[PDB]
């Protein structure tokens, strides 16, 4: 018997092997770079295990079947249908997209069937049995009625807390499912979640030993967000053009004072690779510390319980 | 962040005084009752004797001797009891008592045995003859749901 | 009507004047040191004010009277009572230890009634309500009784679960309130805290124009934790013997391999100053955004929950 | 930076016992009191009976066939029973009850009603003539506010 990996750790390592095989380093040198650059060591020592496999010529996803416990059949499925149609690059892009995703609905049914399953059955339902309970206390309660009557009006008199109820389960429902003119001020810009990304990227292919320039190149064409690919667009015109990378960051609002500071360091201390990886670490904890989504549920989980019991009591 | 356990158990005794309500006011109104009840008895004697001795039924408090005056034969709930025709009414007050009960009434009347009386407890009532009475229906009437098991008699009981 | 300064930059400046007055410096050059590595510009501008009436003559204690809507009376008094009695130094040093200590606190009641309230009130109270919820569906559960007994009876008999209960709040209140044989091993080492401290003091004695040297051993004088004492006498016994800095420093776990690679290049450049602020307020935004204070909440949070609910059962 | 939910939640039941202190206080006293009136009556018996028998009031306990000792008539919260020219009190111990309420009492007197007699329950009086009685003004009458709604007779009442 063996565990797979913890959701966030399945993601940065998903996350990082798509951006490195997208930027055309070779796939071993991919699987080299992110094993090095690991915090965890079972991560570490996987993925040397892995890369082993795919020096011996072997497919990733069949080098990945040594884990089956940590990559399941849909994953390696995936990754063996990208390599037999010639697209393993943005199946990667598509699997590090799909682990983003389950690590962030993972934390965030859990904040405040696997665990989220057992946990959102059973916070749908509590209350709603709380109710139904206090209410089968015998007969006679406030707004009931006596036993005797026919049972259809019973039941259709007592609508009131049926109603009550579903209506608990909706709040509950859409806190779990919400809950995992200037024009262009309107547009999404960059946030935490992109910077982060961002960060993990570069600190990544810098580690590895690619140029800034040439990791540059290759996130420009990995960006999700449209207006931070425009950004970044601009940072590597400007560095290209002679521009010290920092200077092309601090024209962009997006980059603190700090990370601006940090990165001007870096640049004269041929350091950058490291400075963006505790960049990159310091956002992504940030990242995954922003706790709304748990305080609103909680507000709503009472409020409504407490909203059902004073509904028939008056 | 914290206190809800002072304000849901200020508000579950609240919900409980809202339950407790009707039970107290049914308990409440069936012992005013029960009362107009035992004011109406213990008339029983005087009528009683009337008849027997007399062969007719008393006509008023008077001829029953009791408190000439209905109204002297009052009570907390029982605004009054009055005697016609051997059929005695206990009317309820209009202080003091449930608020589907005031202003109203139940009756004792008895039938000839033939050498002693029967008595019976019901719902207003008056007397046809000697030994036939029917429904004092107007509406004033204590409700059965207030009347004990003992006093539940129809106008035709015999 | 003026406003004080916020409880971080009380903090940081009184921490750095505590070290550069214990350093032996003049306070008036302690003043201006103080002032010109200062980020925000209320902070550089009153510390030239304090500066320029401590140059007219004047006790800092006095200094900071034009400013008594930031130094409070407690604040000058603990200034002068040092000052009249030739203590000023070590009661500057309680002065940063008491603004440090009022920093952390005040970050770790508002962290997370705001958010952190309603989200406080709302986790110590989610479980024990779980709990009363399944304990009233019905009669004749684990460990209950019969409503027919004697209401105090009832109750009695039930205080296992009216204990699991209140423990399992207490528990959620220690994760609130807390959380906002090799005998070695057992020593408090280092912590985050503690470097910040130690590259706070010395970008600030490099920045003013000290030497490495004369800063280290004001230092070694001013560390609070005995095991980073050891380790820093070490490092200025090590660069007094001609050892290069990064090279001392590279022995002793704490200072991670960038550190140790910026510091290399800040021996290099004559920029030891400007690396040493850098990392400082690195360390500094690393400390105050400090993710074990989140992961053992949880292990205390169902743990509990889940032993009421066997407790009862069995 | 956490524990809040204990700390509140004990705090509210703190404050709900303080809520819920008045409530059980009177509560409590308006039930101590309830049988210093059920230790008054079933001394009716009695004192009726001695009356319509001798058209006097008994005079004490031991006159209306009592035990002869005001305190041999103790409760719980009742230190006593006597018997005053056919009007009987009730005193409330000193131990075991409210705090305003105790040394306190109430009374129990009767009007001739001319062949039957008819009962009252207050606030203490004293029996002025065989028909009239009086106010105990003096400081130790149980409060209004611990009165059952039917003992909240006066003096004069008829």
């Amino acid at each position: 018997g063996f565990g797979g990996v913890e959701g966030k750790d399945i993601l940065v390592f998903t996350r990082q092997f798509a951006t490195m095989i997208d930027a055309g380093l070779p796939l071993v040198q991919c699987l080299d770079i992110l094993a090095s650059q690991m915090d965890n060591p079972s991560f570490k020592k996987v993925l040397f295990a892995i890369k082993s496999k795919v020096e011996q010529g072997s497919t990733f996803a069949d080098a990945l079947k040594e884990h089956p416990k940590v990559f399941d059949e849909l994953y390696v499925q995936l990754c063996a249908a990208g390599e037999v149609g010639g697209i393993l690059d943005a199946i990667l892009n598509r699997l590090a997209a799909y682990r983003e995703k389950n690590e962030k609905l993972k934390s965030k049914v859990k904040s405040a069937l696997v665990a989220i399953g057992v946990t959102a059955v059973l916070l749908l339902k509590v209350t709603p049995v709380f109710e139904k309970m206090f209410a089968d206390f015998g007969s006679e309660l406030p707004g009931p009625t006596q036993m005797i009557v026919n049972f259809s009006h019973m039941a259709q008199e007592y609508f009131f807390h049926v109603a009550g109820s579903i209506v608990a389960v909706v709040m509950s429902f859409t806190w779990s499912y919400r809950q995992p003119l200037f024009m262009p001020v309107f547009g999404p810009v960059l946030r935490k979640v992109a910077v982060a990304r961002f960060t993990r990227t570069l600190g990544t292919m810098i580690s590895s030993g690619v140029p800034i320039l040439d990791a540059l190149d290759v996130t420009a064409k990995t960006a999700g967000n449209r207006t931070v690919e425009d950004a970044i667009i601009y940072v590597r015109g400007k560095i290209a053009e002679g521009k010290n990378i920092a200077g092309p960051l601090a024209e962009t609002k997006v980059f603190p004072s700090m990370v601006v500071q940090m990165i001007g360091v870096g640049e004269a201390t041929g350091a950058m690779d490291t400075m963006l990886n505790k960049i990159a670490d310091f956002y992504d904890d940030e990242v995954d510390a922003a706790a709304m989504i748990e305080p609103v549920l909680m507000v709503f989980l009472g409020g409504v319980v407490g909203g059902f019991l004073i509904g028939m009591y008056l | 962040f914290t206190l809800i356990e002072l304000m849901i158990v200020i508000a579950i005794v609240g919900i409980l005084a809202a339950v407790a309500l009707p039970a107290y006011q049914d308990y409440t109104a069936r012992a005013q009752v029960s009362e107009a009840i035992l004011l109406a008895e213990g008339q029983k004697s005087a009528v009683t004797e009337y008849y027997l001795n007399h062969g007719k039924w008393p006509e008023n408090n008077t001829s029953a001797g009791v408190a000439s005056s209905p109204t002297d034969i009052k009570g907390k709930y029982v605004k009054e009891v009055e005697v016609k025709n051997g059929v005695v009414t206990a009317t309820m007050l209009s202080s003091g008592v449930n608020n589907e009960i005031k202003g109203k009434k139940l009756s004792l009347w008895a039938r000839r045995e033939n050498g002693s009386v029967k008595w019976f407890c019901g719902q207003p009532v008056t007397r046809t003859d000697d030994d036939t009475v029917a429904d004092a229906k107007d509406g004033k009437e204590i409700d059965t749901k207030h009347l004990p098991s003992t006093c539940r008699d129809n106008f035709d009981a015999k």
